């Protein structure tokens, strides 16, 4: 498990794997781990999936309430926020979640990290999972504000294939998207295999 | 102070394909070194297009069910209509989710149609984290059977093969010998095979014995 | 007098009675009447449909229950609507619990407690419904009567306005409808609401509704194109 | 582990914070703000286990603008010190708070006012403070050359020194640290100290 | 333990027609000192002083409930309050947390307002009284200052001889306990006045 | 019994914040006290009015006036009662 | 702590040691071990000291209220159901094995084991106590169907004083009663009035 | 006095009626059912040039794919309109679909006689709501358009009048209508059954229409698209 | 009046008229008979049915309350099947509790109370409707205990409630129960349902019967339909 | 009940052409002693449902309070109404789970028989609400000494006579009195048919103990 999400120029870049494990047992390759969450704003899984799903679809619902009881959508502080002030209450009870809320309010770009531990902080990059380690360094050594869209992709998919080729905890399909200020569209979904014949 | 579960054994197995959904399951019931039962089925048909799977603690396999007819009867009262298949796993998923700190010890796998006709398999997890697929293995054996249907549905680590769809002749020997390779090395499975194949027609039955042993 | 004893239910006027409960029972006799009857093999109910206006469509007056039983209402619809909802909980807790569905004699016994608590308690109300509850089981199929919180077990019966004329057609052919098979058992239904209608009215595709149970065949409801083999038929008034 | 430091002087108080937000063994946040503005003249800086510290903090700031709302001027130093003091006293409950604070503030009749507390919540009024492990290295170069008339520019240089103590002898990579200053004028932010 | 995170080191002492009442100052973590004026006596009327030793924060937490529930009492009815009806209020505040107890040992030590009779006691951490007619202490240095104050009390002492006493079996006593010390107020409590008083201790 | 229930809203105040009340806020608990009972619980109001002075540190000496409606208002002199 | 009850025609014989230790120092020496629940009505108390005191008072309350209503002296059966619920309701919280004798007109003489769990069995002859275990197999061999009144107070204190011999937790005056008819007769059996049983000794 | 359950002799609860009473005071609502969707509309009645007319919401979106119109007490629709968005968002993380126009309609409707002073659950309600609504949406079973009164007794309808001038609309109502008519010529008839009603006179400043298609959501009409159809006049 | 609009109000001459208007109440429903004898108890109502179309088996008056209790009513129905259920669960609640079957009077006395409860309160109105118990046991012999809605209870030898209960008394006195069996007491108990009818007004009547005793074994028991229907035969024969 | 005290061994149960019959002995244990030594572990509950449990005595016992006092509140109304089998053991199975979900079980493992519409009924319910139907049942140690038998005849021989399930049952528990610690000599056997239950006890097996004249 290993995801990252990095503000530039031009908006947010989400890259995530897809493997789930069941100890040394590998259950899926093909999960979804960037949740959708509305037209506008992502989340992310990492620690416990059914406890990154089940508080962002409620978190979807919450805000589509909100949309429809205020007339305009939510920033990403207030959604964030939201979702520190659920998962808060809960704490020492077992859960494991590290979720990254993306989206495009009037501040600009938004990316905050909320965890299950109750940590919420701003940041212009992060990286969160078990094999998160190895993908900061690869993350930071081309990461600047100036980078271009296409430098942005490969440096997103490198990243990941770095941290899936370390990490046995991590591996599956390299699925990236892209926020941008009119929403949020699907770059491109690749295999860790061909980016090794790639690479 | 009570240790409230027991590890009841049985696989179950689901494979969408392109206009239908096979699922099947063994019927040994087990607890540790003994054999309960022989004749102990885990498909339990919910509508007439999704027949659903159960594995993993046998008394929470019963309360779920119970619990699921019931909430399909309201539904079928307050709605007018049948539930859809993605209607049924996004209301399992609450149901499974709201017993979260005591969850119910079920690996839940729906198979069925979905309103276009195709096959859809939904396997789920204990806390009601759940995914679409076109194949899934699920219970005690499934590291016996998920590396075969790797192979051969999937077509992975195979090179100079056309990937041809899912036909269901070739499935159903498919599901037939993966429970025989199952059976020759758990011991939680054997004594039979039933399987449920939904088409659009309706759901039918067929029964192969497996190992005694 | 009048007036100081039907300002509550829990006040006995000195005759020895209680006239908001008698006042309850005129909200079942001013509604649209219903017809219910039943064979060795099946039950089944025979409304009119009040469609409010000739745009709006007709009023539900035949409810789901459960695969096994559907009622009808005459009366307060909200309240019939409460204790359909009722009645579909009992149903879910004995098929929940004992895993089979519930005996339909012990159900509306358990109508009868529970409109019976407000007939009797201060600041509440009678339910102002009367019903007829359609149902089969392991004794067969039955017909009930349900406001006073009585239940009375029928043969066939009929309730709502103007309704003496079809309880007298009923008492007229209840002689027959044992050994009918289930087409004439809905005829005899649909004349017996045809006696209640004015004179110019006729029974049409959209203003009867009919509710069928039986042996094999689970509940369900005859609305507008569902009703045309049953109303063809049909001997003219 | 998070560092606090904070220094009272004759009409001002000065405080500092460490700007690292840490994640088991890497910092993912550079920039990190642990000063909150409670009103015009007072601060809280949150500093302990993560979760607890924010919504503790928000909880007693809108408490705080709420008394400003319902009567139309601040809070005391002092009543807000043992509001939040009270506040994370009521530790034996369902809901324990391990955080640990220090307030800073100015009133127009009592001057500067510089407030230490635990995770117990027991409330000590000191003319200098400091939290994390990092307080166990400069707590005595503030022994060393603290007098109570110390003017602001001393104040930011014995400050100096004590942060050039976290980059030498503390394990910890402590490298930018933010400052700000309360004083009669409201609250002053001054520059950033880097190393 | 416990009641020995802080430290404290708290006295009193009886005399001839005025009290003593002495606490150390330090404000302790187990290792770290980060004061050395922190407050444990407070005033609970002209006479009459509370002493709290123990855990500091549940000295202020008692010490805030103890004068809220104190101003209520003095307030419905309309005088001071004597310093026994105070002990047995104390010890209903404490045994109201039986089971959650507060980890502090108040001892009072004050004059009656009418009669000038001298009034000490202490209790335990859960509120059994305990009133004696020479000194009690509590803190994290009993059995130092039970050493000095069954030694140097002597029955019928003025205030100077009282003063005297007190002072040397506070200091001997906590210059042998590491956790407690870094300076010490002494409390006169007199006919005609309090006096206040703090003196050169070991500040290590 | 409106004295009664002053004397609690001042010493949860001075329990809460350590520092005596301001003058207008107790004058203000007790009128949403006595509006309470004109409104909702079916109960008979209270028939009091009560004269307020005290002294803070915000804006020295004070006046008010409270009646059973829950108004009130600053004074510099005033009268109620007879005549 | 050994108790024992037996049934005979017309009505129960009871027994009980005197012996209240804590750890293994003798706590009281002269302990009264049976309980009057109502005139004809026994119950024996063996295991936690607190709670066959407790529920005892509680069954009493129920049972004096219910008899005065009923205008009826109350049956055996009645107050050994009473605890049978009540023992078994706390049974997490309390440790109580129950030996409820005594006599109505309607049943005769009745003993009611109830064991530690809230159930309830009718037995001929019932035993409790730490020391029970080392007099089972002389009651099973001894009890005769249909015993005398004396010839019962003779086994009962027999079976009292082996136990009391072989276990250290029992000792002191032997108390027993016999419930019936005529009412109830009770008599304290000390020093040379508890039957001797001489040692094993060496020839 | 007398209780709120009171039974009449004629077998209705007083309050009920009464709140039937206070239907016939509001604004004249006009929904009609087409094959294209279902357009509902609504008279604002402006009552001084210094209101601001856009803050009159008197049509309200349900979901993406449920309009509603209302008459009468505005304040009591407040609190149905929100359980009924509630409903629909609470059958939309169920159910992950759309919910059906009549389960909503019934789900609305069982709040109408949740009413009563004993058993009291802490302050619901003491009293009848006094407005009656329009449910127009779409679904899988298509456009529909269904009636709901203070009786709680609801209905399916293709098209309706609810309000003070309900009376005379209805049986226009029952004029214009057949099957097979269009979307576009049911806001032409709407606009021209509300502007025989209308006391004042019809522009873009005092009416609301929208309509919901199969195709499109919920689409509330803007002041230059109600000025396009009121140039037909 | 201004004094019978509540249960909880006394009328200047000490009566409380909401319990005495529902004794007027319980005499507007039709006769129900029960005689105790030497060996148990018979109970026998007149059970009109209002119209032919009605089945078989509605709107039983015959209620069993504990597996050796029966209950026979009169009133305003719909109550009384309230009391049944009292009584259900009271007799239910003791054979929890006790561990044995109910005496009846300690029942009788139970469910009296709970009566007796609603004509205290402005807040309930007090039960329309009278009602007895019978039971066999052989420790207790065989009992019939009679309440009315003021919650008085007593033991009868033979009792007679409803709208004929006058004329239905004088006829049970005339005869002597004490001494017979309860298969020559049905014969009466069918006479007299029988000679108290009004047959000019609500036509349309059913017999029913059941008995408890030695007999049945102290289980409460339906008259079967032979005997049932001689009794109606002699009955009709008797009433000429 | 987190503590067993009072317990009772194993309970067998076969169908036979035309009914259920099962068996258990009536020794109630208390940890090794054989404490009480006269009690009945099977509970008649209608004229067509009979019921055997093993395990804790005491939870028994409350469950034929509860089960008794559900059919009696049935028979009061005298509608023509009886629990078949099939609802008593979903009843058995809803209680038993339900006492589990509190983290306060019922420490048993119950063996419902009964014969209904001529068909015969034989279903399991333990402590955690694992609940099935078999063509035979044995709880405890019979589910390893006396199953074994029991489906090695049912294999050859699908449809058992009366006698043939009864005699099949007997040689059962001469196996547990041989094999069982905890298990004793007096028996009781219940049989269902069209008929009613009957209770037939107590009985006794006839050992052989010519093996231990096989030493040297």
């Amino acid at each position: 498990t290993t995801t990252l999400a990095f503000k530039f120029r031009h908006g947010v870049i989400v890259a995530a794997d897809s493997r789930a494990t069941a100890g040394a047992y590998i259950a899926s390759q093909t999960v979804k781990k960037v949740i959708e969450i509305n037209p506008y704003l992502l989340g992310t899984m990492a620690g416990g999936a059914a406890d990154c799903s089940f508080w962002e679809r409620l978190l979807a619902r919450q805000c589509r309430i909100y949309e429809l009881r205020n007339k305009e959508r939510i920033s990403v502080a207030a959604a964030s926020k939201l979702l520190a002030n659920m998962v808060y209450q809960y704490k020492g009870m077992g859960l494991s979640m590290g979720t990254m809320i993306c989206g495009w309010d009037k501040r600009g770009p938004g990316l905050y990290y909320v965890d299950s531990e109750g940590n919420r902080i701003s940041g212009a990059t992060f990286s969160v999972g078990s094999g998160s380690v190895y993908a900061y360094g690869v993350m930071d050594r081309g990461y600047s504000y100036d980078l271009e869209v296409e430098q942005a992709y490969d440096l997103a998919r490198r990243a990941i294939y770095q941290a899936t080729y370390r990490d046995a905890y991590s591996g599956g399909a390299v699925n990236l998207y892209h926020v941008r200020e009119d929403g949020w569209i699907r770059v491109s979904s690749d295999n860790v295999a061909d980016l090794h014949e790639k690479y | 102070r009570f240790s409230p579960y027991v590890f009841n054994g049985g696989t179950i197995l689901a494979i969408a394909g392109e206009d239908f959904a096979i699922v099947a399951s063994d019927t040994r019931l087990s607890e540790g070194f003994s054999i309960h039962t022989r004749d102990s089925p885990k498909c339990y048909k919910l509508t007439d297009k999704t027949v659903i799977g159960c594995s993993g603690f046998h008394g929470d396999c019963l309360t779920l069910t119970k619990i699921i007819e019931a909430r399909l009867k309201m539904y079928k009262h307050s709605n007018n209509k049948a539930m859809t298949t993605g209607a049924i796993a996004a209301m399992l998923s609450t149901i499974l989710y709201s017993r979260r700190f005591f969850p119910y010890y079920v690996y839940n796998i729906i198979g069925g149609l979905d309103e276009e006709g195709k096959g859809a398999v939904y396997s789920f997890d204990p806390v009601g984290s759940y995914q679409r697929d076109s194949f899934k293995a699920g219970g005690s054996a499934s590291a016996m059977l998920q590396p075969l249907l790797d192979n051969q549905v999937g077509f992975k680590n195979m090179q100079n093969v056309e990937h041809v769809p899912l036909s269901l002749d070739r499935a159903m020997r498919l599901v037939k010998d993966v429970f025989i390779s199952a059976a020759e090395r758990d011991v939680y499975t054997g004594d039979a095979l039933r399987i449920c194949i939904v088409t659009k027609e309706g759901i039918r039955e067929e029964t192969v014995s497996l190992r005694k042993d | 007098f009048r007036n100081q004893y039907d300002n509550d239910v829990t006040v006995w006027s000195p005759q020895g009675r209680i006239h908001q409960i008698e006042y309850a029972m005129e909200a079942v006799k001013q509604g649209s009447a219903t017809v219910g009857l039943k064979s060795k093999t099946h039950a089944v109910l025979v409304a009119l449909k009040r469609a409010q206006s000739e745009l709006a469509a007709h009023q539900k007056k035949i409810l789901h229950v459960d695969n096994h039983i559907g009622i009808s209402i005459a009366g307060l619809t909200a309240d019939a609507r409460l204790l359909c909802n009722f009645m579909r909980q009992e149903c879910l807790d004995s098929r929940f619990v004992f895993d089979r569905p519930l005996p339909v004699s012990r159900l509306v016994s358990l109508i009868g407690s529970k409109t019976q608590i407000p007939t009797q308690r201060y600041g509440r109300r009678p339910y102002g419904v009367g019903l007829l509850i359609a149902g089969y089981d392991d004794m067969g199929p039955h017909i009930f009567q349900t406001p006073s919180a009585n239940y009375f077990d029928c043969r066939a019966m009929s309730i709502g306005a103007r309704s003496q004329s079809a309880r007298t057609y009923l008492e007229r052919h209840m002689s027959e409808f044992m050994e009918c098979n289930l087409n004439e058992l809905v005829k005899h239904g649909l004349r017996a609401l045809r006696e209640t209608l004015p004179a110019e009215q006729d029974l049409t595709t959209k203003n009867v509704s009919i509710g069928i149970v039986g042996k094999d065949l689970e509940f369900t409801i005859y609305d507008d194109d569902d009703v045309s083999p049953f109303l063809e038929g049909l001997e003219e008034r | 582990m998070e560092y606090l430091i904070g220094i009272q002087g004759p009409d001002y108080v000065l405080v500092a914070s460490d700007r690292v937000a840490a994640s088991n063994i890497v910092q993912m946040k550079d920039d990190h703000d642990k000063m909150f503005k409670m009103s015009e003249k007072i601060l809280l800086l949150c500093v302990g286990e993560a979760g607890d510290t924010v919504q503790f903090a928000e909880y007693i700031q809108k408490n705080v603008q709420l008394y400003k709302m319902r009567n139309g001027y601040e809070l005391s130093p002092t009543a807000a010190a043992n509001f939040t003091r009270r506040n994370l006293a009521d530790l034996r409950s369902r809901t324990p708070y391990h955080v640990n604070l220090l307030l800073a503030g100015y009133d127009e009749h009592e001057g500067p006012a510089l407030y230490y507390m635990d995770y117990l919540a027991a409330l000590a009024k000191a003319p200098f403070a400091a939290h994390g492990y990092g307080a166990f290295l400069t707590l005595s170069i503030l022994d060393r050359y603290y007098t109570p008339t110390i003017s602001r520019e001393r104040a930011v240089e014995l400050l100096r020194k004590c942060l050039e103590e976290l980059q030498k002898r503390f394990i910890l990579n402590l490298p930018t640290f933010s400052v700000r200053i309360i004083d009669k004028n409201g609250i002053h932010d001054l520059d950033n100290i880097s190393f | 333990s416990i009641m020995s995170y802080n430290g404290g080191a708290v006295m009193a002492m009886k005399g001839k027609n005025c009290v003593a009442i002495a606490a150390d100052r330090r404000f302790g973590i187990q290792a770290q000192m980060v004061t050395t004026d922190f407050q444990k006596i407070f005033p609970m009327g002209d006479r009459l002083y509370i002493g709290l030793a123990g855990l500091a924060t549940d000295v202020q937490t008692v010490a805030q409930r103890l004068k809220f529930r104190l101003n209520l009492y003095e307030l419905k009815e309309g005088r001071q309050i004597k310093p026994y009806t105070l002990m047995s209020m104390v010890a209903n505040l404490l045994y109201e947390k039986r089971f959650g107890p507060y980890y502090t040992e108040p001892v009072i030590a004050g004059l009656d307002p009418k009669t000038f009779k001298p009034f000490i006691c202490s209790l335990d951490l859960i509120g059994c009284p305990m009133v004696t007619d020479d000194f009690v202490v509590s803190g994290t240095c009993a059995e130092q200052m039970y050493g000095m104050c069954e030694s140097l009390w002597e029955p019928n002492m003025d205030p100077d001889h009282l003063f005297e006493t007190i002072s040397q079996a506070m200091l001997n006593a906590v210059d042998r306990d590491a956790v407690s010390g870094m300076g010490v107020i002494v409390h006169i409590i007199e006919k005609d006045k309090i006096t206040t008083r703090t003196l050169k201790a070991r500040m290590d | 019994v409106l004295t009664n229930e002053l004397r609690l809203i001042a010493q949860r105040y001075l329990l809460q914040y350590q520092e005596p009340i301001p003058c207008e806020q107790l004058v203000t608990a007790l009128c949403d006290i006595k509006q309470a009972y004109t409104q909702f619980g079916g109960k008979r109001p209270f028939g009091v009015s009560l004269l307020y002075i005290g002294w803070d540190k915000h804006y020295g000496f004070q006046l008010y006036q409270s009646d059973p409606s829950g108004n009130y208002g600053g004074w510099k002199a005033t009268c109620i009662g007879n005549n | 702590t050994t108790i024992m009850a037996v049934q005979f025609d017309g009505g129960v014989v009871l027994g009980a040691d005197s012996r209240t230790t804590t750890g293994s120092y003798i706590a009281n020496r002269v302990t009264d071990k049976l309980t009057p629940i109502h005139d004809r009505i026994f119950c024996c108390r063996s295991g936690s000291a607190a709670d066959t005191q407790a529920v005892a008072d509680a069954v009493t309350y129920q049972l004096g209220f219910h008899s005065i209503e009923l205008n009826e002296p109350p049956l055996v059966h009645t107050a050994a159901s009473l605890f049978k619920e009540m023992c078994y309701r706390y049974r997490e919280d309390l440790m109580a094995g129950i030996i409820i004798a005594g006599w109505d007109p309607q049943e005769g003489g009745q003993v009611y084991s109830v064991p530690m769990g809230g159930m309830m069995v009718r037995q001929s002859f019932a035993i409790g106590g730490s020391g029970s275990s080392y007099i089972y197999g002389y009651v099973d061999a001894t009890y005769r169907e249909g015993m005398t009144k004396e010839e019962c107070l003779q086994f009962t204190a027999n079976a009292l004083a082996l136990a009391m011999e072989r276990d250290g937790s029992s000792g002191g005056v032997i108390r027993l009663a016999a419930i019936a008819e005529s009412g109830v007769e009770r008599q304290v059996l000390l020093g040379d009035q508890i039957p001797k049983f001489a040692v094993a000794t060496l020839p | 006095d007398r209780g709120v359950n009171t039974f009449s002799p004629e077998g209705r609860l007083f309050q009920v009626e009464y709140a039937i009473e206070a239907i016939k005071l509001g604004s004249t609502a006009i929904g009609i059912q087409t094959s294209e969707g279902v357009c509902l509309a609504v008279e604002k009645r402006i009552t001084s040039p210094l209101m601001e007319p856009s803050s009159i919401e008197k049509i309200v979106e349900i979901d993406a794919h449920i309009g509603c119109a209302m008459s009468g007490l505005i304040a009591d629709a407040k609190t149905l309109i929100d359980k009924a968005r509630v409903e629909t968002q609470n059958h939309w993380f169920t159910y992950n679909e759309t919910m059906t126009v009549e389960s909503v309609t019934q789900a609305v409707s069982n709040l109408a006689l949740q009413f009563g002073e004993e058993d009291a659950d802490p302050g619901a309600m003491s009293r009848p709501f006094g407005v009656a609504l329009l449910f127009g949406g779409v679904d899988e079973k298509g456009p529909q358009l269904f009636h709901m009164d203070p009786s709680g007794t609801f209905v399916q309808c293709d098209a309706r009048a609810i309000g003070s001038a309900s009376e005379g609309a209805q049986s226009s109502l029952q004029e214009v209508y057949h099957k097979s008519m269009t979307l576009k010529e049911a806001i032409k008839s709407s606009l021209i059954i509300l502007k025989q009603v209308m006391e004042e006179k019809l522009n873009a400043t005092n009416i609301e229409l929208a309509t919901v298609q199969p195709g499109q959501n919920f689409h509330m009409f803007t002041k230059e698209e109600l000025e396009e159809v009121i140039k037909d006049i | 009046t201004g004094y019978d609009l509540s249960a909880s109000t006394f009328s200047p001459d000490g009566r409380v008229f909401q319990v005495e208007y529902a004794m007027k109440a319980v005499e507007n429903s039709s006769t129900a008979i029960g005689i105790r004898c030497k060996d148990g108890v018979v109970f026998g109502v007149e059970k009109l049915v209002l119209s032919k179309l009605y089945e078989e088996g509605s709107n039983k008056r015959l209620f069993n309350v504990d597996r050796h209790v029966g209950m026979a009513v009169a009133g305003l129905l719909a109550d009384a099947r309230s009391l049944a259920d009292i009584a259900r669960e009271e007799a239910s609640n003791f054979r929890s509790n006790f561990g044995y079957n109910i005496p009846l009077k300690h029942l009788a006395d139970r469910v009296a109370m709970y009566v007796h409860a609603y004509t205290l309160y402005s807040a309930v109105r007090p039960f329309g409707c009278s009602f007895m118990l019978g039971s066999y046991s052989v420790n207790d012999g065989a009992q019939l205990y009679m309440i009315d809605p003021s919650g008085v209870s007593y033991g009868y030898w033979g009792c007679a409630i409803g709208k004929a209960r006058q004329a239905a008394k004088t006829e049970i006195e005339k005869l002597q129960m004490k001494e017979m069996t309860c298969r020559d007491i049905v014969k009466e108990v069918a006479k007299i349902i029988y000679i108290v009818h009004d047959e000019v007004k609500d036509k349309a009547f059913e017999l029913e019967l059941s008995w408890v005793g030695e007999l049945t074994n102290g289980r409460h028991e339906i008259v079967p339909k032979d005997i049932r229907e001689e009794a109606e035969k002699y009955a009709k024969e008797s009433l000429k | 009940t987190q503590n067993p005290m009072v317990t009772g061994t194993s309970v067998l149960g076969v169908k036979f052409e035309g009914g259920v019959v099962i068996a258990a002995d009536m020794l109630g244990s208390y940890g090794s002693l054989a404490r009480f030594r006269n009690i009945s572990r099977i509970m008649r509950v209608n004229n067509s449902t009979m019921l055997g449990a093993s395990g804790d005595y005491a939870d028994f016992q409350y469950l034929k309070q509860v089960l008794g006092q559900m059919v009696i509140d049935e028979e009061l109304l005298g509608d023509g109404h009886s629990y078949s089998p099939r609802a008593i053991h979903s009843w058995l199975t809803r209680a038993m789970y339900s006492r589990r979900s509190k983290m306060n079980p019922l420490w048993n493992t119950m063996v419902i028989g009964g014969y209904a519409d001529g068909e015969s009924f034989l279903g399991y319910v333990d402590m955690l609400g694992v609940a099935y139907e078999a063509p035979s049942l044995a709880t405890g140690y019979g589910a390893y000494l006396a199953q074994p038998l029991l489906r090695e005849v049912l294999e050859k021989q699908p449809v058992l006579s009366q006698t043939e399930a009864r005699d099949l049952v007997e040689r059962c528990m001469r196996v547990l009195y041989y094999r069982d610690a905890r298990s004793y000599n007096r028996f009781q056997i219940a049989t269902v048919t069209e008929k009613g239950v009957e209770i037939e006890g107590p009985l006794s097996t006839e050992t052989n103990w010519d093996i231990a004249h096989m030493i040297s």
